[PDB]
């Protein structure tokens, strides 16, 4: 979200969606856990590095 | 309190004087205020309650 | 649990003349204004519309007739009339008098209608009181309606003329008649021929193709009884309306709306009440029936 | 083949003033509910207070008003008769067939008609025992607030969650108190210390309370009526006796009568008076006579000394000190295929989560795991113990 | 207790319908010394005494309606009426087992959208009773079509006065009757009139004077037009009052929904739907004895007329155009 | 006809219901979801191309008693209802085993003052002010009790009623901001309306889902959560082992591992859970 | 305290087969032609109009339907019935036996109809007096102008096929005709594969109205030209089609217009009497699974 | 019968159900259950009334 007014009237309230898991911001998905979701997510489809 | 008209069933009293000369066409014409007609059927006691 | 009797008082007593056309109706239909047991004499007749000097429609009076209440006499003493009155459900005694006499039967059906043959006939006059009494006339429906049937007709022919073989006879199995009709207004008639052109003009909107078909395959090698009105020669106008290919769910559609408004052709084609007879002499002329206000 | 027998069942007539539940409610009879609107109930509620010498503004006596008013109920019953039955009702009666139909055709319609007096039987104890719900607390908002220490001071914002913290003392450990009473060691005096609770902590206050309504054998008192179902009941006739079972109570209804000057009022104005003539006393026969507690009981009882006492039996047990009478409301319902009103259904929320994560410095608290140890494994599911014992995903 | 089957028999015996009169032969002639009702006539005395007109007090005649029982969405019928409203029954496929939906007449001016232009009366009044209008089009999505066709018509089936409510926040009892006069449930010995409110009646007979002679009747008539506002639509609700027989009225409602048709016919001029050429038609509710009189009401605000001895024979929908 | 005129005499609470007898836990406590495409039919993507995918992928009355054709019995008692709220990755365990508000902030209106709509307001939807349970939190998640979030957007609608019977929803009765505030009065008042009166849209009885109710001649429900404003949690564990290891040993219990945990449940009713025949009270 | 009852007295006993189909049903509804108590049962049934010998009609039934006095069942002792008399509003239970079976709702509104559909599924047929009995036709309103509805229309477009049977698909004419869409219900009817007749006249009539009807309203239109002459009346030259106002009454010479505008008229008003109902009882309540009702009777 | 009066409908039937269990499971074989028990010959008591 975000808020803008037009140019000499009031605020208006206009939104984004958030597209990739990435833009969840970091306090809602600490860099531990997107780690560790990559873990589970490399045992899955079995890619060796 | 506006003390106002009731239609309770009072024991009335009636005088000797007749009222009865120009009433028809004064109280249809506000010749006193709070007045209360009688068709037929509704002329009778009203039913008490309390 | 009722009394259903009119008294009419009357201000003059009867001579031998007017005593004489009321013994002959002495059991007869007249119509009155109002819902009293007295009763003073302009209400009696029918003719507060009805008049000598004004022009009467039919059509006013038929419209007049389903206001008023509805009485058969009793009595004719020379101080005052005397009346019985007719419920929404009563059973009664009615016994028929009027001239152009037809004949009645157990499960018949009649109508109240004005005097539709002779007005110097079924108008009597008390030039004693001066005011005239005028009576209605019961006829069965089928000749009911017949006559405003043949009413309608008359005061659209006398427009565009500005013939009494044609404008101005009810037809009847055994008996042709002759209509009244010389001094009419053709105003309260205009009124009803307003709302015919609306409905006949939006019963021609929406004319159902698959119903003009079938007469092409009816008149052109097909004689039918009632369809000699065409002659076997096809109108013009089936042959330019029907270049369509038909289609069966269209004609439903079409054939609802023009199922709805003929339920809606009583509204303008109407009777007064109405009178079922459930029993009927022949010796006496006696019958018993019951009213309904309809 | 052959017929064995028609066998009957004919319902006992439950009448409301032979029950129970008339500990619990104060019986008038009464003539014209179709036209009275109100009844109204003035409190004059005095009170005392302390002259104490800290340095403080004293305060000058109180007085309180409390308005009260009365209830509209309705009830009603539909006997339906056939159109056969009511013909020879008026029956000319000249057959020696007649008198096993005419005689078989009476019993239609008063077997129907003592079936609307049953109908009605239902409402005078129904329509009581909804109402007696509709004004009914549970035990938790009562206790907390039953407490007077509570209470003394204001319900400022201090005393009010102190309140709410120990609703929830109630509810999680107190409730259901009976189906704790068979896992717990001592058993016997668990329910014992629960109702006492319960007893002593109804504020009765009873305006009624110098009337000697129903006193049981030996000029004992009764001190009200638990009204329980049948599988409730059975548990307490064990845990605690029967030990008189015997009372005493009214063998009719108390008057209401607008004869002599209460009619006066009653036509002519709106009001009626309840008792005109005590009410005169006070005015203008003998005034100025200060309210006192002995003359208030030839007055107060409304005719509730008079009415002849008679025999009435039901379940008597000690408590306390206090007699209870245990009553048994499923013969009122269970006959006829209507739910009993007392077995309320209880529902929930229950707070559940699924999914989740810890912070940086992990832990494990365990006597043994050898299993799930690294931070590369997200769990993303739960378990649930059903109803039935069955963990589901 | 004993003496409470006394009342249960004085009030249910002598209430009862009059048997048939049905008299063995071989008494000879007592067949006409039961026969009372039909004799109309009395002895008219000098002083009237109430002790010799008895007889023709305690006769009557068999006077009784139908009652209907209803079962209500509360939201539907407002919590209060004022007891002699006018009701329908909107029934469109049997959803539960003991389902119904019911209509005020207020509430018709809300699930329709017809504006205070026509009614500028009740368009305040109803606001509070209901919501902004979407309270009640939950319940029926089709009224957008079922307008446009215009079957709407053809499910009302009309019902007539209210008797008694029984209500509640969930389910609320509503018991109204046919064919008219019914005792009410607070008051014995009452008559439950009629109401309407003031908006939706037109009158017919006032004019100037001119002769119309009157009857034993006046029949109340109800009426729908599914006109369009918003170029969207929407129905018009009105009334009629006359006892000048059916003849006329169809041809006086014309005079009333004059220029309505003249706007209306602009916008069908330039498009042909086969389904939108209907126009609306006219019930048939009751007969009230004419020369009677209407005592108006008020409420929060609100005229309301009344009508008293009201009986309610139904009737149904007739397309004029 | 009979008419009766009852009376409340003295001024004490002279009438007290006590629940004393567990007889039938009837709603499963199941794990059965609830679809919103049978709450919010009315709506759908703006492609139909897709949204006839995802409804594939993914999933009326008789005799006056509401009936689901899609079930022709059930065996674990009437199936209940289940219901989402996204909440953040780093929500704290410590607020899930006490009995608390499927919100951020807790809700108990009660300790406000009388008649004060704003004094209330100030409890359940601001942010300066911590919680009434935490404080160094000021509420669990601003995203269902921030005032324009999802736990208002779901669910502050009051019940629209339809031909069609709804389903029941929990967490309307914790997130419905009308209702709540109307608690806002005194305590003495609070209670004569909880014996009487009845919330809006409460649960039903002996039907197969969880609907709305709609008859109110029949219905007896009393339930708690209306007044005190909380929510009760019971047993999860997000590996197996937890189960094993909360019913081996009960004292010497582990309720905390790295990537997992346990609640224990906090209810007024206890059972006996009996995996195999171990018996946990 | 008034009395009614119609006893139908019998010269032959009834069959044991006969008498369990007249205990299928115990209350309907019997036209009636009398007033008496006693009668023979050359009137009970519609065999009095609609009978084998002559061929069946749909005016006469519905002329003779108003006219008559309906009644209802209550018993069937071997000798004789047991009917009872309608009253005008009078107040009685009703059961259904009718084919096909249509389910019934409270509070509606019912017409009286003649059978025009399978004789075994109409009538019962005596054979110990040789002597038909037929029951009316007893269905809703709303459903008893929509059963007429496209039956009319199905009826219209079987004589096109006779003439020339390349204009009309079956199949696109028993999809749209034979089905019946109301109360969200649908049901079938019988499509009578023996030859109908029943409903000829109506289509006898109302297509040699569709001919006369829109000739009709142009003479109208030139009839009474004022500044009195209506003004709703304007409106409608756009409702009339642009081909009708094109036709002279020039080839229509003068004594035929007459010919035309009775008779014009004269199938408009007959076609209203039959369209505008029959003798009515309105319904208020009801049970289905014992299909009981109770009625009040309208009369008309 | 507080279980039956609500009308057999499809939740009853199968809740009574699984009380043909935990009465089949645990009040089973009255007599032998009730000599392992710490109370003992009151529950044979309980059982037999």
């Amino acid at each position: 979200f975000f808020v803008h007014p037009c140019p000499g009237a009031r605020g208006s309230y206009r939104a984004t969606h958030r597209t990739m898991v990435g833009n969840i911001p970091q306090p809602l998905a600490p860099r531990e856990f997107q780690e560790s979701r990559g873990a589970q997510f490399d045992a899955v489809t079995n890619m060796t590095h | 309190m506006e003390a106002t008209l009731e239609q309770r069933p009072f024991p009335y009293l009636a005088t000797e004087a007749n009222l009865l000369t120009q009433i028809k066409e004064s109280a249809a014409d506000g010749l006193f205020k709070s007045f209360q007609l009688l068709l037929g059927k509704d002329a009778r006691e009203g039913s008490v309650r309390f | 649990a009722l009394d259903k009797s009119i008294v009419v008082n009357l201000t003059s007593r009867l001579f031998a003349d007017e005593l004489a056309a009321l013994q002959s109706k002495i059991g007869s239909v007249l119509p009155l204004g109002d819902c009293h047991r007295l009763q003073n004499i302009q209400a009696l007749g029918l003719g507060c519309v009805c008049s000598r000097e004004t022009s009467p429609d039919y059509i006013q009076i038929m419209q007049y007739l389903s206001k008023c209440t509805l009485a058969v006499l009793e009595e004719v003493r020379p101080d005052s009339l005397r009346l019985t009155r007719m419920d929404p459900s009563d059973n009664l005694q009615i016994k028929n008098v009027y001239a152009p006499f037809f004949q009645w039967d157990s499960n018949t059906q009649l109508a109240v209608l004005p005097p539709l043959f002779s007005r110097k006939d079924s108008t009597i006059v008390l030039e004693s009181n001066g005011f005239d009494i005028v009576f209605p006339m019961v006829v069965p429906q089928q000749l009911g309606h017949a006559i405003l049937q043949q009413l309608l007709v008359y005061h659209i022919y006398s427009k565009i003329s500005a013939l009494d073989l044609y404008t101005t006879n009810v037809s009847f199995m055994g008996r042709t008649y002759r209509l009244d009709v010389d001094n009419t207004d053709p105003r309260t008639a205009l009124r009803v021929l307003d709302d015919l052109s609306m409905y006949l003009c939006i019963l021609s909107a929406l004319v159902p193709r698959g119903c003009l078909r079938l007469l092409t395959a009816l008149v052109r090698h097909d004689r039918h009884p009632l369809t000699e009105v065409f002659e076997g020669v096809v109108p013009d106008e089936v042959t330019r309306i029907d270049l369509d290919q038909l289609s069966v769910p269209d004609d439903i559609t079409r054939m609802r709306v023009m199922f709805s408004y003929l339920q809606s052709l009583s509204s303008i084609f109407n009777l007064g009440p109405r009178l079922h007879v459930y029993a009927y002499s022949a010796e006496t002329l006696a019958a018993s029936c019951w009213y309904s206000p309809r | 083949e052959a017929l064995l027998g028609v066998y009957t069942n004919v319902v006992e007539f439950v009448k409301f003033l032979e029950t129970a539940l008339a500990a619990a409610c104060v019986n008038t009879e009464f003539k014209d509910l179709r036209r009275m609107i109100d009844g109204k109930i003035q409190f004059k509620i005095s009170m005392p207070t302390i002259a104490h010498g800290d340095g403080r503004r004293p305060n000058k006596q109180r007085q309180y008003i409390v308005m009260k008013a009365c209830n509209k109920h309705h009830i009603g019953a539909e006997i339906e008769l056939a159109a056969a039955d009511i013909e020879l009702l008026f029956a000319e009666k000249e057959t020696p067939l007649d008198f096993t139909e005419y005689a078989g055709a009476i019993k239609t319609i008063t077997s129907a008609l003592q079936f609307g007096m049953d109908a009605l039987e239902r409402g005078l104890v129904d329509t009581v025992l909804a109402v007696k719900l509709r004004h009914a607390p549970p035990v938790f908002i009562l206790k907390t607030l039953g407490d007077p220490v509570y209470s003394e001071r204001g319900l400022k914002k201090a005393v009010k969650s102190d309140m709410v913290s120990m609703f929830k003392a109630h509810l999680i450990e107190h409730s259901f108190f009976l189906d704790k009473a068979e896992l717990m060691t001592r058993g016997k005096q668990y329910v014992l210390t629960m109702l006492s609770d319960m007893l002593a902590a109804v504020c009765e206050d009873t305006v009624f309370k110098g009337v000697s309504t129903y006193t049981t054998a030996s000029g004992q008192q009764v001190a009200g009526v638990l009204e329980t179902t049948d599988s409730v009941m059975r548990r307490l006739m064990n845990l605690l006796g029967q030990v008189e079972s015997a009372m005493s109570g009214p063998a009719a209804y108390a008057s209401y009568v607008v004869r002599g000057a209460n009619l006066v009022t009653a036509v002519s104005y709106g009001r009626a008076m309840r008792n005109f003539e005590q009410f005169m006393a006070r005015i203008v026969d003998h005034p100025n006579a200060l309210p006192s507690v002995e003359g208030d009981k030839a007055a107060l009882a409304d005719g509730h000394d008079e009415i002849q006492r008679t025999r009435i039996a039901a379940s008597l047990v000690k408590i306390g000190d206090k007699f209870v009478a245990i009553e048994s409301l499923q013969r009122m319902y269970n006959e006829t295929q209507f739910p009993c009103p007392l077995n309320r259904r209880i529902q929930y929320t229950y707070f559940f989560p699924v999914g989740l994560h810890l912070p940086v410095p992990r832990y494990s608290t365990s006597v043994s795991v050898r299993g799930v140890e690294s931070p590369a494994i997200q769990s993303t599911e739960t378990w649930v113990v059903n109803k039935n014992n069955v963990p589901l995903c | 207790q004993a003496e409470n089957a006394a009342r249960l028999g004085r009030q249910v015996l002598g209430l009862l319908p009059p048997p048939t009169h049905r008299v063995s032969l071989t008494r000879g002639p007592e067949f006409a010394r039961g026969v009372r009702d039909l004799l109309s006539k009395y002895a008219a005395s000098t002083r009237p005494t109430v002790g010799s007109l008895h007889e023709a007090l305690r006769q009557a005649p068999f006077r009784q309606p139908t009652y209907g029982d209803f079962l209500v969405y509360s939201q539907t019928f407002s919590p209060q009426e004022p007891l002699g409203t006018f009701l329908f029954s909107f029934k469109q496929e049997d959803n539960g087992s003991s389902m119904d939906m019911l209509l005020t007449p207020t509430s018709l001016f809300m699930l329709s959208g017809m504006e205070a232009a026509k009614a500028p009366q009740t368009h305040k009044v109803a606001g509070v009773w209901y919501g902004s209008g979407s309270g009640l089009a939950d319940f029926i999505p089709n009224l957008s079509e079922l307008m446009d066709t215009g079957e709407f018509h053809t499910l009302l089936t009309p019902v007539g006065p209210m008797v008694q409510s029984v209500h509640s926040t969930f389910v609320t009892k509503v018991t109204s009757a046919m064919k008219g006069v019914g005792l009410a449930r607070d008051e014995p010995r009452a008559h439950v009139g009629l109401t309407l409110p003031c908006d939706m009646l037109v009158d017919l007979d006032e004019s100037c004077p001119m002769r119309e002679p009157a009857g034993l009747n006046v029949t109340i008539y109800a009426s729908l037009v599914y006109l369009r506002v918003n170029q969207r639509p929407s129905m018009a609700l009105t009334f009629f009052q006359s006892g000048k027989g059916f003849a006329e009225v169809v041809a006086m409602i014309k005079d009333h929904f004059t220029d309505v048709i003249r706007t209306k016919y602009i916008q069908l001029r330039h498009e042909l739907y086969i389904n939108r050429l209907v126009f609306g038609a006219v019930c048939t509710l009751g007969t009230v004895p004419f020369d009677s009189h209407p005592v108006h009401q008020s409420l929060n605000s609100l005229p309301v007329l009344v009508f008293a001895n009201f009986e309610a024979a139904c009737g149904p929908w007739t397309v004029f155009l | 006809t009979h008419e009766i005129a009852s009376l409340h005499t003295a001024l004490g609470y002279s009438s007290v219901i006590a629940p004393a007898h567990v007889a039938a836990i009837t709603t499963d406590m199941g794990v059965h979801c609830q679809d919103l495409f049978m709450i919010f039919p009315g709506d759908a993507y703006q492609d139909r191309q897709l949204h006839d995918y995802i409804k594939m992928k993914a999933g009326g009355y008789a005799a006056g008693v509401p009936r689901c054709e899609n079930l022709p019995g059930l065996s674990h008692g009437q199936l209940a209802t289940c219901e989402i709220i996204p909440t953040p990755v780093t929500s704290d365990v410590a607020y899930f085993q006490t009995p608390s508000n499927p919100r951020g902030r807790a809700a108990c209106v009660v300790s406000c003052d009388a008649y004060s709509n704003e004094s209330a307001e100030r409890l359940l939807y601001d942010h300066s002010i911590p919680d009434p349970a935490y404080e160094c939190r000021s509420t669990n998640n601003p995203w269902a009790s921030q005032r324009g979030s999802l736990g208002d957007v779901l669910y502050n609608i009051t019940f629209r009623q339809t031909a069609l019977p709804g389903m029941y929803s929990p967490c309307r009765q914790f997130f419905h901001k009308e209702d709540i505030m109307r608690y806002n009065r005194g305590l003495y008042t609070l209670v004569n309306e909880y014996s009487a009166r009845l919330a809006g849209a409460p649960a039903t009885s002996t039907t197969d889902l969880q609907y709305v109710v709609v008859n109110g001649t029949d219905v007896f429900l009393d339930q708690p959560c209306h007044m005190l404003q909380e929510a009760y949690p019971t047993l999860a564990a997000s590996h197996r082992v937890m189960l094993d290891e909360y019913m081996s040993n009960k004292q010497t219990h582990a309720p905390v591992h790295m990537g997992q945990y346990l609640i224990e449940e906090v209810a007024p009713m206890k059972r006996l859970l009996k995996l195999g025949n171990k018996v946990v009270y």
